């Protein structure tokens, strides 16, 4: 919590809402439209806790 | 400090950044502030150099 | 893990630019291949010891 | 899409009259040009179309006219919705004015050039190099929302899909991405902003 | 992402303007520099990532 | 008195102002 | 109206209801035309102008032409118009480097750079900065006054 500036690792938004395009493009949409796609972390922190 | 920029426009020369922080030269030094609320019965010749 | 369509990155889907990209051959292909190969390597290993 | 403005067009012509060749096609006779009948001109109308006209004749036969371009544009391009905040053409040297030259090659190829044209201009949506006097009262802009389309959004060419975004950005007109991509542009005529999505 | 805005020695940071403004041959000429800039930055990024 | 409250603001004599909010 | 030279800008309308075409008449002997300044936007908030001809409107350089000297006002705000004035504040302004935090194209906060700590901050990108070692330039002559050596 103190380290994750995003609050959660889940903030990697699904690119589908990026493809919505009704609202204004965000940073995720900026890079996606540039052709960039961040993949989800190979495991979540919950699995690490497990 | 405390000013909320009720209508203040950042001087974007072509296109405005929606969100972020930018270091730039903007006329933020204040000279002879005049704040007359809803009155101008004045024929005035604002001149530079003065 | 991160990916990007360098073809889109440079051309942004512009076919007229796409032909030009093609003449630089596997530059884009090699880039993506290295990315994916690496990433899948980490994927499989981290899934391994986890 | 550009700034809302009065429908104003002025046909730019620039007539060039020359005679080349002489005897055995290797000589010259004369060459001159004017911008719509004058040595210099500046567009005031929002719209303007160049209509290059040629009284150029080889005394021995035909003249091949080739275009030089020391300019960010071509004669075939300027009409294509090119946008300026100013644009001025001079037949003579003009400071900070890009150069466009024409070369008249007679049948035997004298190979000479025409007059250098100097274009001092600044980008903006005040005056538009137009292919035709645009229509539309108080505004010549047009768009197809939710349509994969070509566009020139205040000079921002490109391809994309335009979707009304209900945002209410008081400041600015058209906002670009961190990566210098126009993400949303305001109609400003209605003060409404549209998000742009690449088709692919 | 921010790399690509740099008009890498070209007339503009975007391509269709180059296509429209000048004849395709010259537009190809200019875009080559952008192409190289983009891929090169990709390369440096790639090596960093690796 | 709240006068010190308004004193907290850097201010100069012809500053005819209105504090708000 | 959109034509001073074909029609009078004698306005037949009041309180807008039409974005009022702003035309800017040249008043020299050999140029007396009204340049179309701008279709009146729906609502202006702040206008800023600069010595070097920067007519700046709502975050946009509509004109930013050659240097202006006399920005003279005749806004007929006399009589009952003394309670109709739009002039509510005006401030002369000097350019200064500063870091601006903005969100939703709306100004949030500012930081000047004159102070060495602030100089480092604006030299950096964040209003706040971390405890560490940072590059800095030896203070030059504050007055430029560079002599010429040839
Ligand atoms: C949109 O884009 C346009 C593009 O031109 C911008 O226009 C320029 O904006 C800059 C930003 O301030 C202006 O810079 C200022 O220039 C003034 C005039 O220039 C003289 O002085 C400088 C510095 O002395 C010389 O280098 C130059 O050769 C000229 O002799 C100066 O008065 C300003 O300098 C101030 O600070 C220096 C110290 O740094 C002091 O020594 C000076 O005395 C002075 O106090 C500053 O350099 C620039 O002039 C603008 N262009 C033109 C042609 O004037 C718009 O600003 C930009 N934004 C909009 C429109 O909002
Ligand atoms: C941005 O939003 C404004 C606000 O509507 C749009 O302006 C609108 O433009 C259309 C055509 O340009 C106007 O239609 C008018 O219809 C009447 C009746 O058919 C006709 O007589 C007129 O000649 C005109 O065609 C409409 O009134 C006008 N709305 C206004 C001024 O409020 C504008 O199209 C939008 N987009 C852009 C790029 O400006
Ligand atoms: C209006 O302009 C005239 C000159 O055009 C000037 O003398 C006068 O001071 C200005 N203001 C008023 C209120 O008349
Ligand atoms: C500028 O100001 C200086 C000093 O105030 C004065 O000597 C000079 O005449 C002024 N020039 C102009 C053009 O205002
Ligand atoms: C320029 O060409 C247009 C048509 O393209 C014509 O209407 C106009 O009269 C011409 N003007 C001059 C000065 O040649
Ligand atoms: C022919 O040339 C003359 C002068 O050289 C010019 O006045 C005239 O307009 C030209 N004719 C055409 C059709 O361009
Ligand atoms: C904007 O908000 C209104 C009200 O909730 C809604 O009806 C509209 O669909 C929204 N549009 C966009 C593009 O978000
Ligand atoms: C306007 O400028 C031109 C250009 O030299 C000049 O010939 C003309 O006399 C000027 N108009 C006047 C002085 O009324």
């Amino acid at each position: 919590n103190k380290v994750v500036t995003n609050g959660l690792g889940t903030v990697d938004e699904d690119y589908k809402r990026c493809s919505n395009g009704r609202s204004v493009a965000d940073l995720v949409c900026a890079q996606y439209y540039s052709g960039v796609m961040v993949l989800p972390g190979v495991v979540d922190a919950e699995k690490l806790h497990m | 400090e405390g000013f909320s920029f009720n209508n203040w426009f950042l001087l974007s020369n072509d296109s405005t950044l929606v969100h972020g922080k930018v270091v730039s030269n903007q006329p933020l030094l204040v000279n002879c502030l005049l704040a007359i609320p809803k009155i101008y019965g004045l024929g005035q010749f604002f001149s530079f150099n003065q | 893990p991160v990916s990007v369509d360098c073809a889109t990155y440079v051309c942004n889907g512009n076919s007229r630019c796409k032909q030009l990209l093609t003449q630089y051959t596997a530059a884009c292909k090699t880039i993506e291949s290295a990315l994916q190969l690496s990433a899948r390597l980490e994927s499989v290993e981290v899934n391994s010891m986890l | 899409v550009t700034l809302p403005s009065f429908n104003a067009h002025s046909f730019v012509n620039i007539t060039v009259s020359a005679s080349f060749g002489g005897h055995s096609g290797a000589n010259l006779i004369a060459s001159d040009t004017t911008i719509n009948g004058f040595s210099s001109f500046c567009v005031d109308t929002r719209q303007f179309t160049i209509s290059l006209s040629y009284n150029v004749t080889n005394s021995y036969g035909y003249v091949s006219n080739s275009q030089d371009s020391n300019c960010p544009f071509t004669l075939q391009s300027v009409n294509d919705y090119l946008s300026f905040s100013k644009f001025c053409v001079s037949t003579s040297l003009l400071a900070s004015a890009c150069t466009i030259d024409l070369f008249g090659y007679p049948e035997f190829g004298s190979g000479v050039k025409f007059t250098s044209l100097y274009f001092q201009f600044t980008k903006g949506e005040l005056i538009t190099g137009t292919p035709k006097p645009l229509e539309g009262v108080t505004d010549v802009s047009f768009m197809t929302l939710d349509v994969c389309t070509k566009y020139t959004i205040y000079g921002f060419k490109g391809e994309g899909i335009i979707t009304l975004t209900n945002s209410s950005f008081l400041a600015g007109v058209y906002y670009t991405s961190d990566s210098g991509q126009l993400l949303a542009f305001k109609n400003v005529t209605s003060g409404a902003v549209y998000s742009v999505t690449p088709c692919s | 992402t921010v790399q690509l805005q740099h008009n890498f020695q070209a007339i503009s940071s975007s391509i269709d303007d180059i296509y429209s403004r000048l004849d395709p041959p010259s537009a190809d000429v200019q875009v080559d520099r952008l192409i190289t800039g983009r891929l090169s930055a990709l390369n440096a990024f790639v090596a960093q990532t690796l | 008195n709240f006068r010190r409250f308004f004193s907290k603001f850097n201010v100069q004599a012809p500053a005819v102002v209105v504090l708000g909010g | 109206s959109s034509n001073p030279h074909l029609a009078t800008f004698a306005i037949p309308l009041g309180a807008t209801q039409v974005p009022y075409y702003c035309f800017f008449k040249v008043d020299t002997y050999n140029s007396t035309v009204y340049k179309f300044l701008a279709v009146l936007p729906p609502t202006v908030r702040e206008i800023v102008i600069t010595k070097y001809g920067d007519v700046y409107v709502n975050g946009f350089g509509y004109l930013h032409l050659g240097l202006l000297d006399a920005v003279t006002i005749n806004f007929t705000g006399h009589g009952t118009d003394d309670d109709v004035s739009g002039f509510w504040t005006i401030a002369s302004t000097n350019f200064v480097d500063a870091l601006i935090e903005v969100q939703g194209t709306a100004i949030q906060r500012i930081l000047y750079c004159d102070d060495p700590v602030s100089q480092l901050k604006c030299s950096q990108v964040a209003f706040d900065l971390d405890d560490g070692f940072y590059p800095f330039s030896s203070r030059n002559l504050l007055s430029h006054e560079q002599p010429i050596s040839f």
